[PDB]
């Protein structure tokens, strides 16, 4: 992992909930997403050209959504329709994400947490399907598919399981890659 | 009042069938239920999961079934060792005990 | 798959917290999930609660939200089940089990099961001198007893002396009170030379809250 | 024949303290299993707490014991110097009122 995992952050980043929590859109860009601290943007009408590879997007069940243009992805939650958000590689060599407005916990600190998932002991109120944009279950985990490693390729180490997922009241069952 | 068992109270004898039900109130539950048994004082034990899958070291007498609504609980050729008080619940997202018959075997 | 499931507290008082232990001996914790299910003396089972110490988010049931916690502690692979403001239905045994299956949002069924841990939930009795305040009964016969109350298991034995005074010893039965509480007033006749000496002691026996009170009774 | 008898109990000097003043009237040697008890404050007829227990038998006549209990809190307590307990019963023998005329 070459300058990727040694200085990201702690998993139990400091600063917890003052009080109620927010949504919020930082619409933030500032660098690839080689870990779990990151603030994804929501997107719209993207022009479909330079666009390469799968293109697979979490409900959170992974699915394959084709641009419907060649030379677009709303993204709204699941129980509104459409998949939470997701991620593509593109041009020369440079990853990209969007997803749901990123997740804000009300509270202080100089680096207070940009929930993007999970994130339960910061905030006991932080629950996937209501906070979450990206393919991170909880700090340490991900929906593993084929091109994870393609996507992350800092979470080798990581072994599968098989989860049961339940948003609102649908059940999804799927493999999902943690460390111990 | 979503899983309930109607034979309540039950008493029979050493080589009789009894025909336990655990009738799910409204949804069909998608086949999750669970049955179990406790002796008068021991721990529960894990009989069927899913309602036609069996456990590990309970014999084939113990056959489960049920198809959307209405699973039941097949004992044949009952032995002494058998009395307990019976449970179904129901597993997922809405998980619930159910009501304990009271298998009086003598 | 040995789950030596530590004594929490047998004996409590109303309004208290109980904290019960799970420890998981063998096998990899941190990776499959820990379920509290509670029974009555004679009920059916109550799904209490779960947690899956990965995913850091416990589960509970409807009707034990905001009033029950649940910890995991991997680096000493234990499982803690913390219940505040107990009362007097709570009085059950509380189990620990393995979840068969991760469920993230639900439950699931389970495998191997431990050893129950008694939780009784009780309030001793307040016992209370009845005297025989007449001031001016300067004579032989009178009536002595002594009044107990507050005390909500039922089961009460009331003695005299260390066992004596068998004639004239009348224990009504317990009434329920407004509170829930049950109360009694056991009395006694004894024409005691008409003087009072003897130390008359009332042996309060009541087992469940494990206390017995010896209250001795004379006029002021 | 075997007409009641009438003890009066106030409460204990420590239940003051802890609050719930419980005054206990008492009736023993009635054959009869009939009772009516007045408890009278002052010129009131309390009707709100008076429990009553009866013993079950005593297994050579029907001399049953009777148990009354007015419960009252610490607060009404004050302001208050007479208690009272009057018993009807099929030995009437008229009516006989030994009340607790003291609040102390």
């Amino acid at each position: 992992c070459p300058e990727r995992m040694a200085h990201c952050r702690p998993i139990d980043e400091f600063a917890q909930g003052w009080g109620p929590i927010t949504y919020a859109e930082g619409h933030g860009s500032d660098q690839r997403p080689y870990c779990w601290h990151y603030a994804p943007r929501q997107c719209g009408t993207i022009p479909a050209s330079q666009v390469c590879g799968p293109v697979y997007c979490f409900t959170p069940s992974p699915v394959v959504v084709g641009t419907t243009d060649r030379f677009i992805l709303n993204n709204t939650r699941p129980p509104q329709g459409n998949w939470f958000g997701c991620t593509w590689m593109n041009s020369t060599g440079f990853t990209k994400t969007c997803g749901g407005p990123p997740c804000n916990i009300g509270g202080v600190g100089n680096n207070t947490l940009t929930c993007p998932t999970d994130c339960f002991r910061k905030h006991p109120e932080a629950t996937y399907t209501k906070c979450g944009s990206g393919p991170w279950l909880t700090p340490r985990c991900l929906v593993d598919y084929p091109y994870r490693l393609w996507h992350y390729p800092c979470t080798v180490n990581f072994t599968i399981f098989k989860v049961r997922m339940y948003v609102g009241g649908v059940e999804h069952r799927l493999n999902a890659a943690c460390n111990i | 009042s979503v899983l309930t068992q109607s034979p309540g109270t039950l008493s029979l004898s050493p080589g009789e069938r009894a025909t336990l039900s655990c009738r799910a109130s409204q949804s069909v539950s998608s086949t999750y239920v669970a049955w179990y048994q406790q002796k008068p004082g021991q721990a529960p034990r894990l009989l069927i999961y899913d309602a036609s899958i069996r456990a590990t070291g309970v014999p084939d007498r113990f056959s489960g079934g049920g198809s959307g609504t209405d699973f039941t609980l097949t004992i044949s050729r009952l032995e002494p060792e058998d009395f307990a008080v019976y449970y179904c619940q129901q597993y997922g997202g809405s998980p619930f005990f159910g009501g304990g018959t009271k298998v009086e075997i003598k | 798959q040995i789950q030596l499931v530590q004594s929490g507290a047998e004996v409590k008082k109303p309004g208290s917290s109980v904290k019960v232990s799970c420890r998981a001996s063998g096998g990899s914790f941190g990776t499959y999930g820990i379920t509290w299910v509670r029974q009555a003396p004679g009920q059916g089972l109550e799904w209490v609660g779960g947690i899956v110490p990965l995913f850091d988010r416990p589960n509970y049931a409807q009707k034990f939200q905001d009033r029950v916690a649940i910890t995991a502690d991997e680096s000493t692979s234990t499982a803690y089940m913390e219940l505040s403001s107990l009362r007097f239905d709570d009085t059950a045994v509380y189990y620990c089990a393995r979840e068969a299956d991760i469920v993230v949002g639900g439950s699931s069924y389970f495998d191997s099961w431990g050893q129950g841990t008694l939780v009784t939930v009780t309030k001793g009795p307040s016992v209370f001198p009845l005297a025989p305040s007449s001031k001016s009964t300067s004579g032989g016969t009178a009536a002595l007893g002594c009044l107990v109350k507050d005390y909500f298991p039922e089961p009460v034995t009331v003695s005299w002396n260390s066992g004596a005074l068998t004639s004239g010893v009348h224990t009504f039965p317990a009434v329920l009170q407004s509170s829930g509480l049950y109360s009694l007033s056991s009395v006694v006749t004894v024409p005691s030379s008409s003087l009072g000496t003897q130390t008359y002691i009332c042996n309060v026996n009541h087992k469940p809250s494990n206390t017995k009170v010896d209250k001795r009774v004379e006029p002021k």
